[PDB]
């Protein structure tokens, strides 16, 4: 999803889905850091 | 635990409506030899509700007199009698689809079914403690209603009236409701979702199909709530817009045409 | 004439069920039936990941996805499965190592042994 | 944004570690033989009933059991939503020679279901009504047009020889007072009722999710 941690931490989501949500969020923070630099 | 003070709440709220006199203008009591072979268009017009209080002769009802299903096709419901309205039929499990098929041959689309869960009177009495006349049956129904705070511990599945049937035990009665749209731009006003599609009734084991008083009143109030302008109020209403077939010979409900098979 | 329902179910799963629904002997593959539909890791997918690590440097997952998975795979799942295969949760030091299929078991055993030695063996993964 | 953003970076590290181990643990349990909630003697089919070779199913059932299905339950996707014609075109005439059909029907498709039972050679003989129950025990009244729908009707038709050794008569109940367990998720009691009707028989479910997989059931679905 996005910066909303509660959406990516849903119990309905499975661990693979949750984990790829965290990895997409990680990519977003990396992109924001690259935009900062 | 079973919430029967709420499932059977209506048995403490709804009162039987008093029967109107035959010499009164609020009822139309008509007597016919055979309802299925009688021109009903002479006994009412522009109907909105037609509740056929049909008691069927089915193999489940052992050695009990009732209407034959094959005669229902002989019934005539012309557009003059009912143009745009709702028809109510007591349905048994072995002649369910046939009824629907018959109702398809007379322009009545299936729109609803109203099901009565049946709670065993003897089972409820045994849970309280541990041929019967209708006065006695009503007496123990009221006794069960009064003693409902101590019956809540018993599971609801042990109270269901599981009567004999070839395939699945009969713990339900059905009132199929059909509609006739008829002409266009003639809107049948309906107050929607004002009655539960399922009800619970404590019944006797011998004849669950023959619905007793205080519960036929539930069906009457469902019909009158579903079709508001079909209710006959004197002064600005020329004709009665409700009519019931095979009605009780002593209880003529006001606002209805009482058709008695005599 | 009773019917052996275990054998009957096994034979029917052999006949009219997917290769992921049942196993080779007809036994019900429970691995398929506790992950979401369309997210199951087949043994063919494991062999494809092993062949992709042999063919391409481990760490570059777009190439593996477009070559040995026909583009229908998750990069996250590929990274997690290579972490399982190497036995180490963090594969940063294994970036583009290009490890062969017949050799990867040695590093898996080495990481598992380091997990026992350093008391970091949490569920068959060297928690470094 | 700004410093707390990389603070979130530490956060998006920490969780992505912990969940990782959790996933690994689950997969490790997958490696060391973890049983699923579905039973062992379940026969799942993952195919669309439009494209599924029913003749293969018929031949497999003939060569593995020697007899056709005894109960065929069905929860059709009424208008993925299959049309009425495509649901009707399903070859239930060949999937059953002597037994019962247990097809669920919403109100809007109540009549056509009675048509389908009539068009498949069955004769409609029963109805089982599932009254939806709330968590407290009350009636789960839904939404309707004429009445507040608080029921789901499963129409039961019968086809042929029933007075044989199987198909116990006068069993169970025609009413299931069970709770609502999910979206379009049928009660489990009907399965028990089916086991009350036909003990240790062969049964078929045409539109079955993963929760409808039971013992001695040949379930069909697309998300199975
Ligand atoms: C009414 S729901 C059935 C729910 C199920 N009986 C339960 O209790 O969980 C319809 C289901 O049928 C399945 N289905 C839909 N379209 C299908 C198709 N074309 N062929 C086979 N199965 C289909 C899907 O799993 C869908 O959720």
């Amino acid at each position: 999803q996005y910066m909303t941690l509660e959406d990516i931490e849903n119990e309905k989501f499975t661990n693979l889905e949750i984990l790829t949500h965290l990895y997409n969020l990680k990519a977003e923070i990396v992109r924001r850091l690259a935009e900062q630099g | 635990d079973n919430q029967l003070s709420l499932l059977l709440k209506w048995r403490n709220d709804k009162i039987p409506l008093k029967s109107a006199s035959e010499t009164d203008n609020k009822c139309k009591v008509v007597n016919v030899k055979n309802i299925f072979k009688s021109d009903l268009s002479k006994y009412g017009a522009n109907l909105q509700a037609l509740f056929i209080n049909a008691l069927w002769k089915v193999k489940s009802r052992k050695e009990k007199e009732g209407l034959n299903i094959n005669d229902l096709s002989n019934l005539k419901i012309p557009l003059s009698l009912m143009k745009n309205g709702i028809l109510f039929i007591w349905s048994e499990k072995e002649i369910l689809g046939q009824i629907v098929e018959i109702m398809e041959q007379k322009g009545f689309t299936y729109i609803e079914n109203f099901s009565i869960m049946f709670l065993g009177l003897n089972k409820c009495l045994q849970s309280i403690n541990h041929e019967k006349s209708i006065e006695q049956v009503t007496q123990e129904k009221k006794f069960v209603m009064n003693n409902l705070d101590i019956l809540k511990s018993t599971d609801i599945n042990n109270l269901f009236l599981r009567n004999n049937y070839p395939y699945f035990k009969k713990t339900r009665h059905t009132l199929l409701m059909f509609r006739r749209i008829g002409d266009k731009n003639q809107k049948l006003e309906l107050r929607h979702q004002r009655t539960s599609d399922v009800v619970f009734e404590v019944t006797d084991e011998q004849d669950p199909s023959k619905v007793d008083t205080m519960m036929k009143e539930y069906v009457y109030q469902m019909i009158e709530t579903l079709l508001p302008k079909a209710q006959f109020i004197p002064g600005v209403d020329k004709h009665l817009k409700m009519m019931e077939l095979f009605a009780s010979t002593d209880n003529y409900r006001p606002g209805w045409i009482s058709v008695i098979e005599k | 004439q009773p019917l052996d329902f275990t054998q009957y179910a096994k034979n029917m799963r052999k006949d009219l069920s997917n290769q992921d629904i049942c196993l080779e002997d007809g036994a019900l593959n429970h691995s398929y039936f506790l992950t979401k539909k369309g997210q199951y890791w087949t043994p063919l997918n494991q062999k494809a990941l092993q062949r992709g690590i042999e063919l391409f440097g481990v760490g570059n997952w777009k190439e593996i996805n477009y070559d040995e998975f026909s583009g229908k795979a998750n990069i996250v799942e590929l990274e997690l499965r290579t972490c399982m295969i190497l036995g180490i949760n963090d594969i940063t030091e294994y970036y583009g190592k290009k490890i062969s299929e017949e050799e990867q078991e040695e590093i898996k055993k080495s990481n598992i042994a380091k997990g026992k030695k350093e008391n970091k063996l949490k569920d068959n993964i060297y928690q470094k | 944004s700004k410093k707390g953003l990389q603070g979130l970076l530490q956060d998006i590290e920490k969780r992505i570690l912990h969940y990782k181990q959790l996933f690994f643990k689950e997969q490790n349990e997958i490696a060391n033989g973890k049983r699923s909630m579905v039973p062992d003697n379940s026969i799942p089919i993952c195919s669309d009933v439009t494209k599924l070779n029913f003749q293969a199913l018929i031949d497999a059932q003939m060569r593995h059991a020697g007899k056709m299905f005894d109960v065929i339950m069905m929860d059709p996707p009424w208008q993925d939503s299959l049309s009425d014609e495509k649901i009707q075109n399903m070859p239930i005439q060949s999937l059953q020679q002597d037994g019962f059909i247990f097809v669920w029907a919403i109100n809007a498709k109540y009549r056509v279901t009675i048509k389908m039972i009539e068009n498949w050679g069955y004769k409609l003989v029963d109805e089982i009504t599932w009254v939806k129950k709330t968590v407290n025990g009350k009636i789960a009244k839904g939404h309707g047009f004429y009445l507040q729908h608080a029921k789901e009707s499963c129409l039961i038709g019968v086809k042929g020889d029933v007075d044989n050794g199987r198909f116990k008569k006068n069993i169970a109940s025609d009413v299931i007072f069970s709770e609502r367990r999910g979206q379009s998720q049928k009660p489990e009691e009907i399965y028990q009722y089916i086991n009350q009707l036909c003990p240790n028989g062969n049964y078929l479910e045409i539109f079955a999710r993963r929760n409808n997989l039971h013992d001695n059931w040949v379930s069909i679905g697309n998300e199975l």
